């Protein structure tokens, strides 16, 4: 009867939707590979989707996915066993080499742009009309490391203009040079700013930016990745 | 077996128990001590459900159904065929759910991310434990809990609801339903937004989070923001479950009469309690 | 304790954002309302501006007419007494015309005409608002997703009070405007049709409703767990995958064997929810028109 026709036609529809949705989610990462980087034998039941192209605004070109996948960087890792599935060990300084929880991606070395083509994240000193309208103002506060030692001070807040939001804290170090700490990894307290992920002696390590008034997608990733890897790698000092 | 960008993430460490013993993967699945723990609890539980299948005399999934001890057994143990199985399976289900959560924690430590996922899962873990553990124990018998059956458990809902009349009247149930309905409206929107942006009319350029925020200000005069909608989504959810667990812990313990009558406290307020007219 | 990113630690405010222009008629946009320090801790602080427009006003008007029309009736039943009104606010009700009147607009005001009045206003209010959510997106040059997903909700709404009552032969099958009374209507609709738990669409509806709540928890929690890598900036993470979208993807692959993309997860999100009122609409349409009892049906199919 009509009802029986309806529910069946639906489970058919639902299986095509699961098919559709699953392939759409295979635009990145695929095709799979073996630990050695060569294409794997079994790719699953689902096939790669037909390429779609994004036309990025502000003449930044286009993006096609799925497309040729490459890390475009060296991986300082080595196998720990003679078969598949086991951890790969860092051959150098995981933090410096950028592996594990300290991994970063080789995103474009350009800064993200707002609707009108202007840099998304600007330090607040060059951001017109922006000020701290609530909560404690970090600027001027000493920054402490997971080892309870002072690593520097906050000299400015980098903000996201279109969304009016704190994204970074520019910190000056003992040697007069600055670095950015992701807002999300710091705890602004009454008389200081505590950073649990890193220890004092590691702040100098944080990757630096090339221009003093902007951050590039790449640079953000390196910084964030570095600060996060500290959680696991700093530990012997925290 | 790996995603084009996976290897660099597969490093050692992060485990909570057993150092490097179980620190390894099987296909895409990460293992870990807890990877093991849930396989044990899961299999043992499945076995027991299968065994309770033979004691009932059936292999149809739509008929199998593991019932709890009868209200006569109180909060004590019972014979396998009359509630003893449900009690052990319940022990096994909780062992799997918890383990699974802890497993996600070790997967976070390895990826260096936040513990928001396993934290949000603990909220469903709570809902379940309210139904099969806290409510029974406060009422005094494993029998108030629900059966593990595809339809038999729906009955339990239907019977447990109508015990207090039209459950619609439970105030915490009304609050919980709101969060659910909202949470869906919200997810429906956030997904259509991000997509109407990345997938603009044919030919044009990908829009920017600026057009998103814009779009909503024009529509309703406000935009919560990309970091806000994700906080909201996480919040509408966990809340809908919080109030759900709450609406049940109070039903059959601090209130056991028809729910619709609970609303009299409002209508029987001295001020208007006697004024004539209206509906009351 | 580390920072969880649920509430901001320091707010920052700049010049009011007038938004993108594109092909929008800037003559219809109002002026930036105030800034809320409250909402700031959670989301954006800026209220407004909002776009009015002809469709915006037609809707907003119908909308209040519908709301006032019901209320005129509630006050009526309260004998215009302020204390009663407040006391029984939950029990009042604007019921539809009686069965006798069938599908006619002849029924007297005091017995369903006033209901028909209201519904008309609500019918205009809704659809016009749909149109609005379509045009606003066109002005900005974005996809029509929001408009389409809204239709799904309209679907169930439409079935419950218009589509089904037309296929039955009377406005008496529609829902009454009342808080408690529309709850009572729901309970009845189940009993009369042999317990809706036997309705397979209703069963599926609940699946997605629960699913939507599962998914957002998942998605939300995820984007916040990798916010420390700029995860919330989904769109640029779409065009230029960052460590944020990779770790995100890998947490779920390692956990449950498979994962999504920064753009794909939204395609899941958009459907998961949309199907709730999609299947739910069907389920209610086939109740009383084709299937009289879902238990009986459940026995034969
Ligand atoms: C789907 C099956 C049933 C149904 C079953 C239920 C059930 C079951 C419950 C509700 C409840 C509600 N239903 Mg209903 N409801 C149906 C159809 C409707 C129709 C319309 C169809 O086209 C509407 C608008 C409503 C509207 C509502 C809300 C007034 C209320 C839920 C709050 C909420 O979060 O809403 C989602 C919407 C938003 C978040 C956005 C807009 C916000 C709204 C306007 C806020 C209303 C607040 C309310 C007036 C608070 C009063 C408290 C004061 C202290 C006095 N229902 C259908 C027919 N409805 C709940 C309740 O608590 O009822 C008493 C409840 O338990
Ligand atoms: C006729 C019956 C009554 C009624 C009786 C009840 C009763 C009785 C209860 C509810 C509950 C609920 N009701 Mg009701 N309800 C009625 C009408 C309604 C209406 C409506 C529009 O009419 C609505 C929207 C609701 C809505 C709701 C929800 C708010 C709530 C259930 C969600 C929940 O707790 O999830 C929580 C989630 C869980 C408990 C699941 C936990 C999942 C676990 C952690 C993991 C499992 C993993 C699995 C084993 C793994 C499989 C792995 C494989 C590889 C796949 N009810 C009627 C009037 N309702 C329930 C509630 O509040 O519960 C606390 C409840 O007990
Ligand atoms: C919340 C209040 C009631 C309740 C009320 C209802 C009501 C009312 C309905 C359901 C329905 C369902 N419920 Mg229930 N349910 C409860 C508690 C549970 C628990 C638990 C561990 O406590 C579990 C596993 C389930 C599971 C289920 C599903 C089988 C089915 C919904 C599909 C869905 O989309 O789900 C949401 C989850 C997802 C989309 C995620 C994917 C998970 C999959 C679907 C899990 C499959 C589990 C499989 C059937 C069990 C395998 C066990 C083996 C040992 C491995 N319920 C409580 C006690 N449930 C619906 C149905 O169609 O029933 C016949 C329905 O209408
Ligand atoms: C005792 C009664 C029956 C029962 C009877 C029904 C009936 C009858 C119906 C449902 C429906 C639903 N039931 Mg039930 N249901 C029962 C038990 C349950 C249980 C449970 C755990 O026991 C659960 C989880 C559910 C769950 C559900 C949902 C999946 C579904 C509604 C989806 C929705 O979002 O609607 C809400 C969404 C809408 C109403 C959309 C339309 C909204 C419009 C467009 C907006 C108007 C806005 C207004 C003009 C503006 C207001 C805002 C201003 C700012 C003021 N039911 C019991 C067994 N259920 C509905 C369905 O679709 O079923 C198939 C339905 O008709
Ligand atoms: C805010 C709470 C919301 C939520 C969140 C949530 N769920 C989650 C997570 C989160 C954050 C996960 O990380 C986790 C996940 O991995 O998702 C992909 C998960 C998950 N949510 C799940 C289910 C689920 N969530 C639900 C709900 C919700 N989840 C809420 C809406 C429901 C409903 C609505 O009922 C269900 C069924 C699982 C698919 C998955 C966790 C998987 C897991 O723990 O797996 C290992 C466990 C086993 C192998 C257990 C078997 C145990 C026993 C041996 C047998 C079965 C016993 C059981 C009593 C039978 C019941 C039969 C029914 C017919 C009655
Ligand atoms: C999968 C389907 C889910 C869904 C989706 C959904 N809803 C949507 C959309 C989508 C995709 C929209 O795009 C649309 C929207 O605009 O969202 C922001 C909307 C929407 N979903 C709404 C409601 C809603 N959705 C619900 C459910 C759901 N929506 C599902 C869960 C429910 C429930 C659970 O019952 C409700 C009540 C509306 C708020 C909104 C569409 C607005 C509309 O139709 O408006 C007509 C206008 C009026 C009725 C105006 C009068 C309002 C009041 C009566 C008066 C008081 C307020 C007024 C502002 C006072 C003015 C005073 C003066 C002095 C100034
Ligand atoms: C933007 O970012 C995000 C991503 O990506 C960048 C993501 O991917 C995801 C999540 C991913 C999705 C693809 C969403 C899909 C939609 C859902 C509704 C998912 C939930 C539903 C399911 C049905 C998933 C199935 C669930 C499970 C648990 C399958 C597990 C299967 C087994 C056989 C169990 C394995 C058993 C054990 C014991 C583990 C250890 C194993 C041993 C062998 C030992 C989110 C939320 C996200 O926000
Ligand atoms: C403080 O006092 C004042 C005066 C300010 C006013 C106060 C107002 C109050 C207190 C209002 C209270 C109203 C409430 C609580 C209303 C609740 C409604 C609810 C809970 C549910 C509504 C369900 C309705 C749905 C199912 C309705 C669907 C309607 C349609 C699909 C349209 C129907 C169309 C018809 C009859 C035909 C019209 C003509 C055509 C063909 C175009
Ligand atoms: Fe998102």
């Amino acid at each position: 009867d009509l009802a029986s026709l309806a529910i069946y036609s639906f489970w058919i529809f639902l299986a095509g939707l699961i098919y559709y949705l699953q392939t759409e989610n295979m635009r990145e990462g695929y095709p799979l590979e073996n630990e050695d980087g060569t294409p794997a034998a079994n790719q699953g039941p689902f096939p790669l989707p037909k390429p779609k192209t994004f036309i990025l605004p502000h003449g930044r070109g286009t993006l096609t996915v799925p497309g040729p996948e490459s890390e475009d960087r060296p991986i300082a890792l080595a196998r720990t066993a003679v078969s598949e599935g086991f951890p790969h060990a860092p051959t150098g300084d995981p933090m410096k080499d950028g592996v594990g929880p300290a991994s970063w991606v080789a995103r474009r070395d350009l800064p993200e742009l707002d609707g009108h083509g202007h840099n998304k994240i600007k330090p607040m000193k060059a951001a017109a009309g922006f000020h701290v309208s609530a909560g404690k103002n970090p600027i001027g506060l000493p920054v402490r490391g997971c080892d309870l030692e002072i690593a520097g001070k906050v000299v400015d807040i980098w903000v996201d203009i279109p969304e009016q939001m704190a994204r970074f804290l520019e910190v000056e170090l003992k040697d007069g040079s600055t670095r950015l700490l992701p807002m999300q990894m710091v705890k602004v307290q009454s008389n200081r700013v505590h950073v649990n992920a890193l220890s004092s002696d590691l702040f100098a390590g944080i990757p630096t930016i090339k221009s003093p008034t902007e951050v590039t997608l790449l640079e953000e990733d390196k910084i964030c990745g570095y600060v996060a890897g500290g959680l696991m790698y700093a530990a012997p000092k925290r | 077996a790996l995603l084009s960008f996976e290897r660099k993430y597969r490093v050692p460490g992060g485990t909570l128990v057993g150092g490097n013993l179980f620190d390894f993967w099987v296909g895409p699945f990460y293992v870990g001590f807890f990877g093991v723990a849930t396989f044990f609890f899961a299999a043992l539980g499945i076995i027991l459900i299968a065994w309770s299948a033979v004691l009932q005399g059936t292999w149809n999934p739509q008929l199998i159904s593991v019932y709890p001890p009868a209200l006569e057994y109180g909060l004590g143990g019972a014979p396998l065929a009359k509630g003893g199985l449900w009690q052990i399976i319940t022990i096994c289900a909780t062992g799997a759910f918890v383990s699974w959560a802890l497993r996600e924690v070790e997967i976070c430590r390895k990826l260096g991310i936040g513990y928001h996922i396993p934290f949000a899962f603990a909220f469903a873990i709570l809902a379940y434990l309210t139904l099969v553990l806290f409510r029974p124990v406060m009422m005094g018998a494993w029998g108030y809990a629900f059966p593990y059956g595809i339809w038999t458990h729906l009955d339990w809902v239907s019977n447990t609801g109508y015990t207090y009349g039209n459950f619609h009247y439970n105030p915490a149930h009304m609050i919980a339903i709101s969060f659910f309905f909202t949470n869906a409206l919200a997810l429906a929107l956030h997904g259509a937004l991000v997509l109407s942006a990345a997938n603009p009319e044919k030919g044009k350029l990908m829009r920017t989070p600026d057009h998103e925020d814009t779009f909503f200000r024009d529509l309703v005069g406000y935009s919560i923001g990309t970091l806000g909608i994700h906080r909201l989504g996480l919040l509408l959810s966990l809340s809908a479950v919080f109030f759900s667990a709450l609406c049940m812990i109070i039903t059959g313990t601090i209130w056991f009469d028809q729910w619709v009558d609970w609303w009299q406290w409002w209508v029987k307020l001295p001020w208007w309690a006697n004024i004539p007219g209206g509906i009351n | 304790a580390e920072y969880q990113n649920i509430f901001s630690q320091v707010q920052v405010r700049g010049p009011a954002d007038l938004g993108m222009t594109e092909d929008v008629n800037l003559a219809n946009r109002s002026g930036v309302g105030p800034f809320s320090t409250l909402l700031g801790w959670f989301g954006n602080a800026q209220l407004g501006p909002i776009y009015l427009g002809s469709l915006g006003v037609l809707s907003l008007f119908s909308g209040l007419m519908w709301f006032f029309t019901i209320g005129i009736w509630f006050w009526y039943q309260a004998g215009w007494n302020p204390a009663v009104f407040l006391r029984d606010l939950f029990f009042f009700s604007l019921e539809p015309p009686a069965p006798e009147y069938g599908l006619s607009f002849a029924a007297p005001l005091k017995e369903g005409g006033l209901w028909l009045i209201a519904s008309f206003f609500m019918f205009v209010a809704v659809w016009s608002w749909w149109g609005r959510t379509y045009l606003r997106a066109q002005a900005l040059g974005m996809g029509k997703h929001t408009a389409w997903a809204f239709l799904s909700a309209i679907w169930l709404w439409m079935v419950l009070g218009f589509i089904r009552p037309i296929l039955m032969g009377s406005w008496s099958e529609a829902v009454p405007y009342g808080i408690f009374s529309h709850l009572d209507w729901t309970n009845n609709f189940s009993l009369v049709h042999g317990n809706l738990f036997y309705n397979p669409f209703h069963g599926l509806s609940i699946a997605f409703l629960y699913g939507s709540a599962l998914l957002f928890a998942m998605h939300g929690a995820t984007i916040l767990a990798v916010s420390r890598f700029g995860g919330e900036r989904e769109l640029e993470q779409i065009a230029d995958r960052g460590t944020a979208a990779e770790r995100a993807a890998l947490f779920w692959r390692w956990t449950m064997g498979f994962n999504a993309t920064m753009e794909g997860i939204h395609r899941w999100a958009i459907w998961m929810a949309v199907l709730v009122t999609l299947t739910g609409g069907i389920g209610i349409l086939l109740s009383g028109t084709v299937v009289d009892n879902w238990y009986v049906w459940g026995q034969n199919h």
